[PDB]
RNA sequence: AAUUCUUGGACCGGCGCAAGACGGACCAGAGCGAAAGCAUUUGCCAAGAAUGUUUUCAUUAAUCAAGAACGAAAGUCGGAGGUUCGAAGACGAUCAGAUACCGUCGUAGUUCCGACCAUAAACGAUGCCGACCGGCGAUGCGGCGGCGUUAUUCCCAUGACCCGCCGGGCAGCUUCCGGGAAACCAAAGUCUUUGGGUUCCGGGGGGAGUAUGGUUGCAAAGCUGAAACUUAAAGGAAUUGA
RNA sequence: AAUUAUUCCCCAUGAACGAGGAAUUCCCAGUAAGUGCGGGUCAUAAGCUUGCGUUGAUUAAGUCCCUGCCCUUUGUACACA
């Protein structure tokens, strides 16, 4: 039976989008379908951040963040933990979840 | 390096693998300003005090 | 072995191309010019467990060993040039270059400038595994 | 069965007269025992310095390429080679909703110097804009890449390359774009994201030992 | 972990050189196309929808047996090319066994030009043309009207925003329009109150898209396509358990 | 009726055992544990069990890490599941 009204996917007036290759995997996943997430994490970690910070000899240097665009098949998406099963009725809900802190 | 004495302002909750930790936010008794997170082992109250071997490692609030 | 940069308060600059692939960790001081090795300590060198070269634990030494290494050469301080495998592959440092820059700047090596340079394709050639990719 | 750095003497290097602070820092060679000389391998290596190294303390995401056109005595003598935008900053600025607006051009100095300059603008969004996408239509991006290319060339042809670097320290053609596109559609984050070295000419020494005051 | 590579200096780092693939991030429930499909720049060539119109012709139209153009991927023949990846195959592991999953190689192929083949879950699993029946907010292109903001500072006037209206398009949200076995669908509605026009096509499950004849193709195979015999269910949506 | 010693007494005999590997049981206050005393069985009759006092702590006011069990969402061609 129909699941999904869109069919998983974000495809609507084409019939072809270039397939793409899962970060985890290297399965070919169409581009629209595909599981996106944009990482942007700092190059040294939390604690390791003081250490280098008095162990630098530039005063008050914004160190570089490394930004990562990962996208995943459905299988790692689910297995990872990125996204999960839902209600038959929230998983009509498009709102990205709450990220303030 | 000096052990610093430190009195601990608040009890937040309990961390570990079986619950064997307080994260508790404990403010230094020699400087007025400084307060940062640290598990502590054993039954502590609020309003003691930690004898920290080093003052500057900070407990991840979670 | 005779740097004639007097110790006074002149930091002397090498390069380290940390390279954090996910089944090894380079690391490795370079001379400003990037063509004149100093010193190349990789991971596997100091564990002999072919599982654990990629470690934290084999970072960190190799980071510790390279440092010793160098502040006899006389190298001062170190400019961080970090990658990824990079290419087709993953783009994301392995779990040894945070152990690896942390470690030798506790060693006594001040940290310059750090940057990214993971060979990233403005489009590559298809990617190892099929169509369908690695099930396991 | 041999010390490899009992036989290796240091250098300084000189960086040229356009950037405030020379000394960039230190080199290593196998002085000459035959035949491969200290001089002939000291040749022809390039450095990549920051822009806030080369000045006092500046733009960390600006980097600047110098090569060792000849070797004085103690002393590597530089010259501009080329210049390029850093990953962090340049993955920083690329973002969604907007039109990013890429163009390259192939112009050449009086004194024989041919550069490649790539610039790179994004359409900004307005103060009081509702509308979450703010694109440009393919026409209005044709004539934005045609004033980046024909402001990138008239910039550099007409004069010698030690003003052209002295251009590229601040980034006076970036601003120049910035202005001209105004009518067509405003741009935020116009800079020339990098410089490639194709051609040189013939290496004489009087012109880099003006060039290095 | 092993097969592989390496003191005839691999892997890592620098400067160049060539090769053949591929156009990341911008990239969207955005656009265009009859469908397949289509993404670096610039130039040339012909095409096309929508809009605008107090232009023109005056029923010239809708759907269509016969017939015809295009048709992903794989595949076949001929020439050029061979970077990556990789049916076959060569091993290395795991396993009770592995002829697989995992790993190192790897011919055909993948790429280009010219001849074929004509099929896909070729999907909206939903023919096309026309009319009528709720509301709301956006969006892409064209037009139209209006405080104000910003650039051309000289701002006439164009561009970037802002607020609304009109027409075509991709979609969305919502409701006792109404329908439906329901899931759900402003179409899958206006259907026992049954009739706007027309093409294709289905008749319990198997046997079987098989046999046979015909036709097309070099081959692989494509299109058309039964019977004997067997059988009381196979199946669709939704519910409560495990 | 005590041989294959029922139970009890006396002299004699003087064993492994120096605190116990893999693993693993029970328990938070008059509780654990030590310590003895009655009931049941009973002609003979406690190393068991079932009750009673006596002396009287170490640690914890927590968690889902391990082991179990119960929910909610989800998928199902299973319903002797
Ligand atoms: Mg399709
Ligand atoms: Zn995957």
């Amino acid at each position: 039976t129909k699941k999904r009204r869109n069919n998983g996917r974000a495809k609507k007036g084409r019939g072809h989008v270039q397939p793409i290759r899962c970060t985890n995997c290297a399965r070919c996943v169409p581009k629209d379908k595909a599981i996106k997430k944009f990482v942007i994490r700092n190059i040294v970690e939390a604690a390791a951040v003081r250490d280098i910070s008095e162990v630098s000899v530039f005063d008050a240097y914004v160190l570089p963040k490394l930004y990562v665009k990962l996208h995943y098949c459905v299988s790692c998406a689910i297995h990872s933990k990125v996204v999960r099963n839902r209600s038959r009725e929230a998983r009509k809900d498009r709102t990205p979840p709450p990220r303030f802190r | 390096q000096p052990i610093k004495l430190a009195r601990v302002t608040k009890v937040l909750g309990r961390t570990g693998s079986q619950g064997q930790c307080t994260q508790v936010r404990v403010e230094f008794m020699d400087d007025t300003s400084r307060s940062i997170i640290r598990n502590v082992k054993g039954p502590v109250r609020e309003g003691d005090v930690l004898t920290l071997l080093e003052s500057e490692r900070e407990a991840r609030r979670l | 072995s005779l740097g004639p940069q007097v110790a006074e308060g002149e930091n002397v600059f090498g390069v380290c191309h940390i390279f954090a692939s996910f089944n090894d960790t380079f690391v490795h001081v370079t001379d400003l010019s990037g063509k004149e090795t100093i010193c190349r300590v990789t991971g596997g060198m100091k564990v002999k467990a072919d599982r654990d070269e990629s470690s934290p634990y084999a970072a960190m030494l190799a980071a510790q060993d390279v440092a010793q290494r160098c502040k006899e050469l006389g190298i001062t301080a170190l400019h961080i040039k970090l990658r990824a495998t990079g290419g087709n592959r993953t783009k994301t440092p392995g779990p040894g270059a945070q152990s690896a820059l942390r470690a030798l700047a506790r060693s006594g090596m001040k940290i310059g400038r750090i940057e990214d340079v993971t060979p990233i394709p403005s489009d590559s050639t298809r990617r190892k595994g099929g169509r369908r990719g690695r099930r396991l | 069965v041999v010390d490899p750095f009992s036989k290796k003497d240091w250098y300084d290097v000189k960086a040229p007269a356009m950037f405030n602070i020379r000394n960039i820092g230190k080199t290593l060679v196998t002085r000459t025992q035959g035949t491969k000389i200290a001089s002939d391998g000291l040749k022809g290596r390039v450095f990549e310095v920051s822009l806030a190294d080369l000045q006092n303390d500046e733009v960390a995401f600006r980097k600047f390429k110098l090569i060792t056109e000849d070797v004085q005595g103690k002393n590597c003598l530089t010259n501009f080679h080329g210049m390029d935008l850093t990953r962090d900053k340049m993955c920083s600025m690329v973002k969604k909703w907007q039109t990013m607006i890429e163009a390259h051009v192939d112009v050449k100095t009086t004194d024989g110097y041919l550069l490649r300059l790539f610039c790179v603008g994004f359409t900004k969004k307005r103060n009081n804009q509702i509308r979450k996408t703010s694109y440009a239509q393919h026409q209005q991006v044709r004539q934005i890449r045609k004033k980046m290319m024909e402001i990138m060339t008239r910039e550099v042809q007409t004069n010698d390359l030690k003003e052209v670097v002295n251009k590229l320290i601040p980034d006076s053609i970036g601003k120049d774009i910035e202005k001209a596109c105004q009518s067509i559609y405003p741009l935020h984050d116009v800079f020339v994201r990098k410089v490639k070295m194709l051609k040189k000419p013939k290496f004489e020494l009087g012109k880099l030992m003006e060039l290095h005051g």
